[PDB]
C-alpha cells in the first residue's frame, strides 16, 4: 500500500 | 497549473502544555485516482533535517509521538498538537504528493511565549541541539570564503611560468 | 527501530553558469524498492522539491523553476542517488536534502550545502603583482577568523542560560 507518489 | 498550499498560521506562539492547531489549504483537491490522498506533515526542529510526523492525511509516523493528530479532506487539512512540549517546537510544513509538482506549505513556526519550568532532560536536549546549528553556520562561512578566494587564487596561478 | 540512513555529499562552491554533481548514499534498506527525491531549502527557509525519480529510474519529474537544468539519476547496484546541476544561478544557493517519502521509516539526510558565488568581474586582478594578490588573499583570513569567532560567541551566549538552569 503506497504512502507516497512517484512519476509514472 | 501548480497546486498552491496555503498554510496558516505563519507564526504561533504557545506556552508549554497548551494545545495547538495548524491549517493547510490546497488550491486543488488532493484526492488521487487510486482513492488515496497524499498529504504529509513535517516538523523541522532547529538545526535538524525535516522529520515526517504524518502521512496519508492521518497516519502517524512510527517515529513521531502520539500527541499529533492529522485530519482533513479534499482541500482543507489540519494538524493538531494535543499539548505542546519542548520536542514539538520548530517549523511545520504540509506537503502534498498527489499532483506534480509536489509542493510544500509556507511553514508554521511554533515558538515559546521561563527555563525554570523545564525538566532537566528537556534542558539537556535543548543544549544538545545547539551543536548541529553551530557547525552548519561554520560550514556556510567556510564556503563563503571559498568563493572570495577563488578569483585571487586563479589570478596567482595564471602568473606561473611552468608548463603544468 | 531499524537503521535507515541517507548521506548527501558533493556540496560546495560553484560559479554562476557552472555545474555541480550531488550524491546521496543510501544504507539500511533495499534502495531499489523506493523512489527518491531531492528537496532544497533556500535561505528564506522555504522547502521546494527540485527532482524526483521512481524506483527503477525510468520516470523523473522536475518543476518549472528548475526543469531543464537539473538531472536526477540513480545507480541501484551502488545504492546511490545523483543530482547533476548545470547552468547554476544565485537562486540555487540552498541546503540540498535527500529523502525517500515512500519509506515507512523516516528517511532524510543531514543535507549538503551549495553556495553559488557572486560571478562578479575580477579582470582588474590580472595586472596585479603576485605579492599584491597574496596580500589581498591573506587579508581574508582575519575576516573569516572574526566570523567564526562570532559564531562561537553566539552559541556560548545561548548555552549559558540553559547550563545555569541545569544546575
Amino acid at each position: 500500500m503506497p504512502i507516497w507518489k512517484f512519476p509514472d | 497549473r501548480d497546486v498552491v498550499m496555503t498554510q496558516t498560521p505563519l507564526t504561533l506562539s504557545v506556552s508549554i502544555g497548551q494545545p495547538a492547531s495548524i491549517s493547510c489549504k490546497s488550491s486543488q483537491s488532493l484526492l488521487d485516482s487510486d482513492g488515496r490522498t497524499y498529504l504529509n506533515w513535517l516538523l523541522q526542529r532547529p538545526g535538524q533535517s525535516p522529520k515526517r510526523l504524518i502521512y496519508l492525511v492521518s497516519k502517524l509516523d512510527s517515529g513521531a509521538p502520539d500527541r499529533f493528530t492529522g485530519s482533513g479532506s479534499g482541500t482543507d487539512f489540519t494538524l493538531k498538537i494535543s499539548r505542546v512540549e519542548a520536542e514539538d517546537l520548530g517549523v511545520y510544513y504540509c506537503w502534498q504528493g498527489t499532483h506534480f509538482p509536489q509542493t510544500f506549505g509556507g511553514g508554521t513556526k511554533l515558538e515559546i511565549k521561563f527555563l525554570k519550568s523545564w525538566t532537566v532532560e528537556d534542558l539537556q536536549k535543548r543544549l544538545l541541539a545547539l551543536d548541529p546549528m553551530m557547525e552548519q553556520e561554520i560550514e556556510e562561512i567556510r564556503q563563503k570564503y571559498q568563493c572570495k578566494r577563488q578569483p585571487i587564487l586563479d589570478a596567482i596561478e595564471a602568473k606561473g611560468t611552468l608548463l603544468g | 527501530g531499524r537503521e535507515v540512513q541517507l548521506v548527501e555529499s558533493g556540496g560546495g562552491l560553484v560559479q554562476p553558469g557552472g555545474s555541480l554533481k550531488l550524491s546521496c548514499a543510501a544504507s539500511g534498506f533495499t534502495f531499489s524498492n523506493y523512489g527518491m527525491s531531492w528537496v532544497r531549502q533556500t535561505p528564506d527557509r522555504r522547502l521546494e522539491l527540485v527532482a524526483t525519480i521512481n524506483n527503477n529510474g525510468g520516470g523523473t519529474y522536475y518543476p518549472d523553476s528548475v526543469k531543464g537544468r537539473f538531472t536526477i539519476s540513480r545507480d541501484n547496484a551502488k545504492n546511490t542517488l545523483y543530482l547533476q546541476m548545470s547552468s547554476l544561478k544565485s537562486e540555487d544557493t540552498a541546503m540540498y536534502y535527500c529523502t525517500s517519502p515512500g519509506l515507512l521509516w523516516d528517511a532524510w539526510g543531514a543535507g549538503t550545502t551549495v553556495t553559488v558565488c557572486s560571478g562578479s568581474d575580477y579582470e582588474f586582478l590580472k595586472s596585479w603583482t603576485v605579492e599584491d594578490l597574496q596580500k589581498r588573499l591573506l587579508a581574508l583570513d582575519p575576516m573569516m577568523e572574526q566570523e567564526i569567532e562570532e559564531i562561537r560567541q553566539k552559541y556560548q551566549s545561548k548555552r549559558q542560560p540553559i547550563l545555569d538552569a541545569i544546575e
